[PDB]
């Protein structure tokens, strides 16, 4: 019973990660103009995630999905080195709004194979996540060709229902 | 092309509007009502077809609702009340020896008749029985 | 001079039909219409539409139109006081005046309509007097129709003779979105239930502010009303010789009076609304309402009208005292209480849903209404010191007062 | 939730616009509050019912997400309220419309033809310039299939498309290989409204597609010779959309060309006399005809075919037909100019019918029929019909009296004499852009400048409320006023013109409220241009300019300032920059 | 009135 | 449903007779011509009952100027229940063929109307005296010759005042309709005796008596005194007709007297609580008494000058109440209200209703105008309303500040860095005018200057003509006050002016000046910006001649429409 956004810059993992939380396989993922919605269970709930993709004319419509939104999902980059600050400006424009403000955070370090792509801790001081005040906000590393993390993101997500 | 399709009654007020163009909604109500009350302003034996800022408005009356279309210049106007006569030909179709109220209370369906018949402001379907045999599969579809 | 007058609908056509002068073509009344509409486009809506050398003099009533015809320089102000009038008198005659009532009284209206004017000049407009004769169930007419007392008939007599006195106080108030007062008036009425036989002669003392100091016992309370208006029966000339209020009555239910005042003390109800308004996400009500009368007062039935967006959704309300509902209809909240004591601040607390997609165009800042009402309670002071009742058989009959305070044109202006 | 019968019902159990609009917005605020609670059961029938409230006019703003909700779900009934909802709520500028690219691709892939065509629907009526350029290659992938159903609908998507972005239209060039070669009249009447598309948008492919103008020919010929069907008939003739669809390709194609014109001729002379002209379907065929007809390069013999097919057209009863062959003639002027003046007298007839389009387009025709001949027999007729109407068609006559009297003056005697007359007649309706064109022709007439400034002078001396009239007339005045007087520097016999009434007639026009402030502005340069050409009277142009230099008019009194301040100080330089110019072209 | 026939028959 | 109806009109029984002329009233009263079935109801008019014969009253009062050839076959009728014992039928007999507009049997009833004005039954006294004015409108030439004018002269002078009334209202009647030769004046005699009926008859009596006190002009003072403290307490009365006909008489006859006693002070004193209850009405004789209001306060703007929050416009209000007391408020405007005024305009410019807002700017630069000491504060209050970045309100409130700039162009210079930025891609083009004469007239301290006005010259010849003569004057303003950097851009406007335009004013406006420039730039700087002089004001007030002539017609169409009634009548 959570209404997930899945946001987060373009080429990046969300459409792939929507579909193996969802269906459970890699498939060809074309980059989203609009949006994708699909809901999966996994401890008896239902998590309603909204892949909204992450292209220049899409991140101004992103706010159209910020409503009743219960938590947060920012699958970032870890594998180019100069959008993580367009990342860091994005999070920080959207975490900034009056709209989703008592939306947890969950950040996924996707796209982790080969060594060059960095590691989740230092990705976390390169988005700033802990200068971040009175949000709840949580970051692992994952890889969704795998889909490792994926699940334990979604527990920690299914265990900050409790309050 | 067909730039819009209105349908409207004896009393002014709309019963269907499709548009094929992009315009807003300020201008959208302002160039319904002045069309309707343009519409409304002639008799019965004034010649079906008015001339409307280089378009020519082809209206046909069938009942107290009116049926109107507004095509560019080059179109026929003559086929564009052909065009009118074969939609209310695929609400007879459907419905069956239709009303007023029919179009009233099924605005929705009159909506997908029109979609099954124009898109575009083109002809998509030019026979009767494909269009509401569509209709009619994507009715039991559901 | 109204050449003629015309009951209509709200599409236009007539319902019924009056020639006086006849200098106006009868079929004029389609042109009303259009004329109405476009000039309700413009944004240029008179009550005076011209059509060439035609005016159109109308007025609305809850359900008909009420329209005046004239193709000279007609006092305009007699013509809407005598819509007005007729307006009244149907409303006297039935029960409501409405679309359905003027089809099956039609014969009575036309009746009416002949006895209320001749030839553009209003003549008997008076529905007690107007009754005696013409009826919906013809004697003489009567010398009252034509007498100097037009309002009250000889030969009527009561069992009982009782007079009731109704002081209404409206008041009306209008503060900025500072919060600070810049219109603060009580418009009075009193409202006169007369039950009594015969000719009286009444004489009305009150505590005039005027009357006080020319009399000579101006140290007490007395209010300075600004503007006195009285009924028909109220013999002015003498009103302004020694202010003297001296009438005899209609029988019946008549407002014998109507003051008005300015007064510099505080608003009786105060309203604080702070607006937290959120783009895209929500908007926030934050209303504090205090009573600012005296703590022996209770205003009763309150109703604090605030509006909202017209896109709003989903209402979460936390009030301390009485009950608080969203009415979409009218786009606002409105917030009842049902009993208002004296020197007692209330909270209510209210949260809207906004939609992420804004409106095309822009809403509008209604005012904050309230809609009180204190009984035996006025607050510019005036209280009624006699009814000196004198009839020419001699009896005693007993003047009930009341006072009662309610709402007038009580704004207050959002940001 | 109440349904949308309900709710229908309940509209129409209103008795006023005002409860009528709080009982929209009490319904209106249960469905945002149902769409706030995200309920999944009657989004579809809350869409519906918010649809219903944008058609009778209400803000429906808060349900675009909801359609956008309707149209990614599974349901088909969902699919159809979400798509209809798009349709009607969505546009280009509305911009949440970007948000359905993704949804509509999925739904051009689903494995139900409905969910397809529905997104096809929606795409093909209002896809915008963002939406049909990541779309077009999946309509294209649509326009090669085996499905007619979605052929159609995708041949209707790529006319969307190349309407849209045009420079997207080299790529549907392999979709339309072997297209007119399909059986079914739907799919090749989206095929033909595509290559009629294709060729009106580009010029470099019309001898690349008059190829298969002898298979139009052929299907135009088996659809003629198809006698009866219970299907694409009406009225007793076959496929009438599809075969007006044909005759305007085939009036598209060969209208430069020679050889598909003769490749189309006999068939446009078997349409042209083989079908009937008792219904208006036929009318139709053969008013589609002759469009063809006399736009391609057809043979002479039946142009006068054409000719005697537009006379019966024209002298039937039928309103319909009359406005029919009322446009046909004025389609075709330019060509056959000796075979469309015979019909003067019956274009002149219809001329003063008591149609607003019949007289609309016999007055457009006659104005396109003016030519050099008998220029004055047209012209009484058409001052006649200024000065004889209804006065909404007064503008657009005095504007085509206007350019038939530049074009076709045989004098310029009688081209000053007609334009003061439509000038007086016609007054506030003239357009006001056509004044420096009224000045241009006047000062371009180089030979008579005292005639026309006289009966300029004479008609603002009858009076001066009409605006244009006043405004060539007091520039006319103010730069002819050296010939429209002549030999008065004093007193001498009574003449009627004695260089003081027309000063005070400008005067007139300047302080008078009856001016819109721009013929004031021509009165005051006309005055100032006058103290030049008049060596009469002296001291009165000097003080009438300083009487307006503290006018609240702003350019009024900026021009009166410099004038005065010329007056004052540089009295004798005044003629070195008020002098006459020489004309333009 | 509105309970009637659209097509002429 | 004709011939069953003429059959059963047709009959003899006294019921079905009454439904038969009940439903003929009926069918006219649903509105359909039923004018044919005329004789059947005409032949059933003298009948005991009364209903019955009021409803063939009413079908022969509408319908027979639609035949008035075969409608004389009512007179002996009409005549006969002219005398009837029964005056209710009597009075109604009058009065409905004084309704019977046909000219040919109007010589046939006036012995009736002889007879019902002399009879004692008062009533019927009163509807005579209105039914002189209905023939005297019928025909005039009739009345005059059978001599009704005499004694309905006569019915001002007797007892019972309703009669009075109406004899006053149809004498006043007669006395406009007539070509003003042998008037029918009145000696103060009957002005006392008129202002003693005028305090016991009815309340439409009242205004029909000081109407026509309203013709009347007093020959001394204490005359004109005695008449204006016997007509004085009529302003206490709840008709809001009475009060302003009774404001009418006061208006009109304190200009006779004199200033110097204390009867004027106090008369302008009391004339004012009525005024301001007169906005407590219903919104029509709201509107009526705003728009007397605005006629009084132009002729005695000492009545209303401390009573202004009065005309504050609520929400509520109608648009026709907010326009007009916006124009009240601009009129009563001064130095101690100046600050509420602009608070209250301040607000007013923020609602939903256009033309109000564009009209409460213009209130704002007419506050300006007419207060000097205010102006800055309007400044900063239009500054504010342009920082709303609402489109009309930006487009109105350059044209507002540009209009104040011409009256005032000495120290308001500081806020054209702020004006010059301010989305100047506007698309009016009277603010786009105003925006380019405040450019160029205060091109000293404007730094991008040039580099605005360059980006607005690529629709020169599509945009506008005004648009066209003040860029080309700001232009060449801004030319000869820096000639530095402009060298080249006047040099492109001067050709854009002169050699691809086709309009004749500009290009007289362009030839001046290139030839101007050409010849002397010396000289052209004296002529160019020359000092302007102060600008003489329109006036939104009445001229005094037609002030007092609508001083004369107060609670009328004139007090409306501002105009005189020769103005308006067809
Ligand atoms: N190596 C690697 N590549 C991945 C992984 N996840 C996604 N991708 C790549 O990402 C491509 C698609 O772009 P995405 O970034 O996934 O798309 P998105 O996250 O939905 O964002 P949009 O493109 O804006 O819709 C796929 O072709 C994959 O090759 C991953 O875990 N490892
Ligand atoms: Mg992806």
């Amino acid at each position: 019973e959570m209404r997930i956004l899945m946001v987060g810059l373009d080429a990046a993992g969300k459409t792939t990660i929507l579909y193996k939380l969802k269906l459970g396989e890699i498939v060809t993922t074309i980059p989203t103009i609009g949006f994708n919605v699909e809901t999966v269970e996994y401890k008896n709930i239902s998590f309603t995630v909204w892949d909204v993709g992450g292209l220049d004319k899409i991140r101004p419509l992103w706010r159209h999905y910020f409503q009743n939104t219960q938590g947060l999902i920012f699958v970032v980059d870890s594998n180019d080195r100069e959008r993580v600050n367009e990342a860091r400006e994005e999070l920080m424009r959207m975490l900034a709004e009056d709209e989703l403000r008592d939306a947890v955070l969950l950040v996924f370090a996707n796209k982790q194979d080969l060594p060059n792509a960095m590691n989740a801790a230092e990705i976390t001081d390169k988005l700033g996540l802990h200068s971040l005040r009175h949000r709840n906000w949580y970051i692992q590393a994952t890889c969704a060709t795998s889909g490792d993390g994926l699940y334990e993101g979604l527990d920690w997500l299914s265990n900050q229902l409790r309050n | 092309m067909i730039h819009f399709i209105l349908l409207f009654s004896r009393q002014g007020k709309l019963r269907l509007q499709k548009w094929y163009i992009t315009l807003p909604d300020k201008e959208r109500k302002k160039i319904t009502r002045e069309i309707v009350q343009i519409i409304l302003s002639r008799g019965h034996r004034t010649s079906s077809f008015v001339d409307w800022k280089e378009l020519k408005l082809v209206y046909k009356r069938y009942a107290s609702l009116y049926f109107c279309c507004a095509i560019e210049n080059q179109d026929n106007e003559l086929l564009t009340l052909e065009i009118v006569h074969r939609y209310v030909e695929l609400l007879d179709k459907y419905f069956g020896n239709v009303c007023e109220l029919d179009i009233i209370f099924n605005f929705e369906k009159a909506y997908f008749i029109l979609d099954e018949f124009i898109i575009g402001g083109e002809i998509q379907e030019t026979s009767k029985k494909i269009a509401v045999k569509a209709i009619e599969d994507s009715d039991m579809l559901q | 001079s109204a050449s003629a007058v015309y009951v209509l609908d709200l599409k236009g056509k007539v319902l019924i039909c009056r020639n006086y002068r006849g200098d106006v073509d009868m079929s004029e009344v389609e042109h009303f219409m259009p004329i109405l509409m476009e000039k309700e486009e413009e944004g240029m809506l008179s009550p005076i539409l011209a059509h060439g050398g035609v005016r159109f003099m109308w007025i609305k009533h809850n359900n008909l139109y009420l329209v005046a015809t004239s193709k000279k320089n007609a006092c305009v102000s007699l013509v809407f006081s005598f819509l007005y009038k007729v307006v009244q008198v149907f409303s006297e005659y039935f029960k409501e005046l409405e679309e359905e009532s003027i089809r099956d009284n039609f014969v009575i209206i036309y009746e009416l309509l002949d006895e209320l004017m001749d030839f553009g000049y209003p003549q008997t407009t008076d529905s007690k007097i107007l009754q005696e004769y013409i009826t919906q169930e013809a004697p003489r007419p009567p010398a009252t129709v034509t007498n100097a007392v037009s309002w009250r008939s000889e030969g009527i007599k009561y069992r009982k003779n009782e007079v009731f006195l109704d002081v209404i106080e409206a008041v009306n108030l209008l503060v900025s979105a500072n919060g600070n007062v810049l219109r603060s008036e009580i418009v009075g009425s009193i409202k006169m239930r007369v039950f009594l036989s015969g000719m009286p002669e009444l004489r009305l003392g009150l505590n005039d502010k005027v009357l006080f100091d020319n009399t000579g016992r101006g140290k007490s309370k007395s209010v300075e009303l600004e503007d006195v208006k009285f009924h028909q029966c109220v013999r002015l000339s003498r009103f302004e010789n020694d202010r003297t209020i001296s009438f005899i009555p209609p029988d019946g239910e008549f407002e014998l009076m109507s003051y008005r005042l300015n007064t510099h003390v505080k608003p009786l109800i105060w309203i604080e609304s702070v607006i937290e308004k959120h783009s895209h996400s929500r908007i926030e009500y934050m209303v504090k309402a205090k009573s600012q009368f005296k703590r022996r007062s209770t205003a009763n039935n309150v109703e604090i009208h605030i509006p909202v967006p017209n896109d709003a959704d989903s209402p979460k309300f936390k009030t301390t005292v009485g009950s608080v509902k969203w009415v979409p209809e009218n786009s606002e909240i409105v917030w009842s209480v049902k009993s208002f004591p004296g020197g007692k601040e209330y909270l209510m607390r209210a949260h809207f849903g906004l939609p992420s997609v804004e409106a095309e165009d822009k809403e509008g800042k209604p005012p904050i209404s309230v809609k009180f009402e204190i009984p035996y309670f006025t607050t510019s002071g005036i209280q009624v010191r006699y009814l000196k009742i004198i009839e020419k058989s001699g009896y005693q009959a007993l003047p009930w007062v009341r006072y009662i305070t309610q709402n007038g044109d009580y704004q207050l202006r959002t940001q | 939730p109440i349904r949308l019968r309900e709710l229908i019902r309940t509209i129409r159990t209103a008795r006023t616009q005002a409860e009528e609009r709080e009982m929209i917005q009490k319904e209106c605020a249960a469905i945002r509050s149902s769409f706030r609670e995200e309920d999944n059961t009657y989004r579809c029938r809350n869409v519906a019912k918010l649809l219903y409230m944008h058609m009778l006019g209400y803000p429906a703003h808060f349900g675009q997400l909801e359609c956008l909700k309707l149209i990614a779900s599974q349901k088909f009934t969902d699919k159809r309220i979400g798509y209809l909802g798009a349709m009607l709520l969505l546009d280009e500028r509305q911009d949440v419309h970007l948000l359905m690219t993704n949804c509509i691709k999925n739904d051009l892939n689903h494995s139900t033809q409905f969910v397809q065509g529905l997104a096809l629907c929606t795409l093909g009526c209002m896809g915008s310039s963002e939406m049909c350029r990541d779309l077009a290659g999946e309509v294209e992938k649509l326009l090669k299939t085996s499905n007619s159903y979605l052929r159609k609908k995708a041949a209707l998507c790529a006319v969307h498309v190349i309407r849209k972005v045009p420079e997207l239209m080299e790529m549907f060039l392999p979709a339309t290989k072997n297209l007119l070669n399909e059986k079914n009249h739907g799919v090749l009447h989206t095929s033909v409204v595509l290559l009629t598309e294709m060729c009106e948008r580009s010029p470099d492919m019309l001898a690349h597609f008059r190829k298969l103008v002898p298979q139009l020919v052929r299907i135009l010929k088996n659809l003629i010779m198809s006698g009866y069907s219970p299907e694409h008939d009406v009225s007793g003739i076959s496929d009438p959309f599809l075969q007006v669809r044909i005759l305007r390709l085939l009036r598209i194609l060969g209208r430069n060309d020679d050889d598909s014109s003769e490749a189309m001729n006999d068939i446009l002379a078997q349409v042209a006399t083989n079908t009937e002209t008792s219904k208006n379907v036929g009318n139709a065929i053969l008013y589609e005809t002759v469009l063809t007809i006399m736009d391609i390069k057809s043979e002479s013999g039946l142009r006068v075919l054409a000719i005697n097919i537009l006379g019966r057209f024209l002298l039937n009863n039928d309103k319909n037909i009359r406005y029919v062959a009322l446009t046909s003639l004025l389609k075709t002027v330019q060509t056959d100019h000796n075979a469309v003046q015979r019909h003067r007298s019956t274009i002149v007839d219809c001329l003063k019918d008591l149609d607003v389009s019949i007289k609309r387009r016999a007055m457009e025709l006659s104005f396109a029929l003016v030519n050099g001949n008998n220029i004055r027999g047209m012209m009484k007729e058409l001052l006649y019909f200024l000065d004889s109407c209804e006065p909404e068609f007064k503008a657009d006559c005095a504007s085509g009296i206007f350019l038939a009297a530049e074009k076709y003056a045989p004098s310029k005697r009688w081209h000053i004499d007609t334009i003061m007359r439509v000038l007086t007649t016609a007054g506030s309706y003239v357009r006001d852009d056509a004044v420096p064109n009224l000045i241009q022709l006047i000062t371009n007439s180089v030979e008579m400048h005292a005639y026309t400034v006289q009966r300029l002078y004479k008609a603002i001396l009858g009076d001066y409320s009409q605006q244009p009239l006043v405004q060539v007339a007091a520039w006319c005045i103010g730069e002819y006023g050296d010939l429209l007087v002549s030999g008065q520097c004093e007193e001498e016999e009574p003449i009627q013109v004695t260089e003081d009434e027309v000063l005070d007639i400008l005067e007139s026009v300047l302080i008078s409220n009856m001016s819109t402030s721009v013929t004031r502005g021509y009165a005051l340069t006309a005055i100032m241009k006058l103290s030049t050409r008049f060596t009469c009277t002296v001291n009165r142009i000097k003080k009438v300019v300083s009487i307006y230099g503290s006018s609240i008019d702003v350019e009024l009194q900026q021009r009166a300032v410099e004038y005065n301040a010329l007056f004052k100080k540089y009295d004798h330089m005044r003629s070195a920059l008020l002098e006459r110019m020489p004309v333009m072209e | 009135q509105e309970p009637e026939l659209l097509i002429s028959g | 449903e004709i011939f069953e109806l003429k059959a059963e009109l047709n009959s003899d029984k006294k019921e079905k007779k009454k439904e038969a002329v009940k439903k003929v009233i009926a069918s006219m009263t649903v509105g359909k011509d039923v004018s044919a079935l005329f004789p059947d109801v005409v032949n059933c008019m003298q009948t005991d009952n009364l209903e019955l014969k009021k409803l063939v009253y009413l079908y022969l009062m509408n319908y027979a100027k639609s035949q008035p050839d075969m409608a004389i076959m009512a007179v002996n009728t009409f005549v006969k229940d002219c005398e009837d014992p029964n005056p209710l039928i009597r009075a109604l007999a009058v009065r409905t063929m004084g309704c019977i507009r046909v000219d040919k049997i109007t010589e046939y009833l006036c012995e009736p109307l002889r007879k019902c004005l002399k009879d004692e039954d008062p009533y019927v006294r009163k509807t005579a005296a209105v039914c002189v004015a209905k023939l005297h409108d019928i025909n005039a030439q009739l009345v005059e010759d059978q001599g009704f004018l005499d004694t309905l002269k006569d019915l001002i002078s007797d007892s019972n005042p309703m009669v009075v009334a109406n004899a006053v209202a149809a004498l006043s009647e007669i006395a406009e309709s007539h070509p003003s030769s042998n008037l029918l004046d009145l000696n103060p005699q009957s002005i006392n005796k008129l202002l003693t009926a005028l305090n016991e008859c009815t309340e439409w009596g009242q205004i029909f008596i000081l109407d026509c006190l309203a013709n009347y002009m007093p020959k001394d003072d204490r005359e004109a005194q005695s008449i204006c403290e016997r007509v004085t307490p009529r302003l206490s009365h709840a008709n809001s007709a009475v009060v302003l006909s009774a404001v009418k008489v006061l208006m009109k006859f304190m200009e006779m007297l004199s200033k110097d006693l204390d009867y004027y002070g106090t008369l302008l004193k009391k004339l004012a609580p009525p005024l301001v209850t007169l906005l407590s009405a219903e919104p029509e004789l709201q509107y009526v008494a705003l728009r007397n209001i605005n006629l009084i306060v132009q002729k005695r703007p000492e009545i209303l000058k401390h009573e202004m929050k009065v005309f504050f416009v609520k929400y509520n209000d109608p648009i026709y109440v907010k326009l007009e007391k916006l124009d009240i408020m601009i009129r009563l405007a001064s130095q101690a209200n100046i600050a509420q005024v602009l608070a209250e305009l301040r607000e007013y410019a923020t609602e939903v209703d256009v033309d109000f807002v564009r009209k409460a700017v213009r209130a704002i630069g007419r506050c300006a105008i007419k207060v000097e000491q205010s102006a800055e504060r309007c400044v900063s209050t239009l500054l504010d309303l342009i920082q709303t970045k609402v489109n009309y309100v930006v487009q109105e409130a350059i044209v507002v500040i540009k209009d104040i700039f011409r009256k005032y162009p000495n120290k308001y210079e500081s806020v054209i860095a702020t004006l010059c930025e301010n989305l100047d891609s506007l698309d009016e083009p009277e603010a786009r005018a105003a925006m380019i004469w405040i450019v160029g007239e205060y091109a000293e301290r404007i730094d991008n200057a040039d580099e605005l006005l360059e980006s607005f010259l690529e629709g020169f010849h599509d945009k506008s003509t005004q648009v066209q003569l003040q860029l080309l004057t700001a232009i060449v303003k801004l030319f000869l006050k820096k000639p530095t950097e402009t060298q080249e851009l006047v040099q492109q406007v001067l050709s854009l002016a002169t050699q691809d335009s086709d309009n004749p004013d500009l290009r007289d406006r362009g030839y001046i000046y290139w030839r101007l420039l050409s010849t002397d730039p010396v000289a052209a700087k004296e002529v160019v910006l020359a000092e302007k002089p102060l600008i003489s004001e329109e006036t939104d007030l009445i001229e005094p001649t037609l002030l007092d002539e609508l001083i004369c017609y107060i609670g009328t169409l004139a007090s409306v429409y501002h105009k005189p009634p020769s103005a308006f009548v067809e």
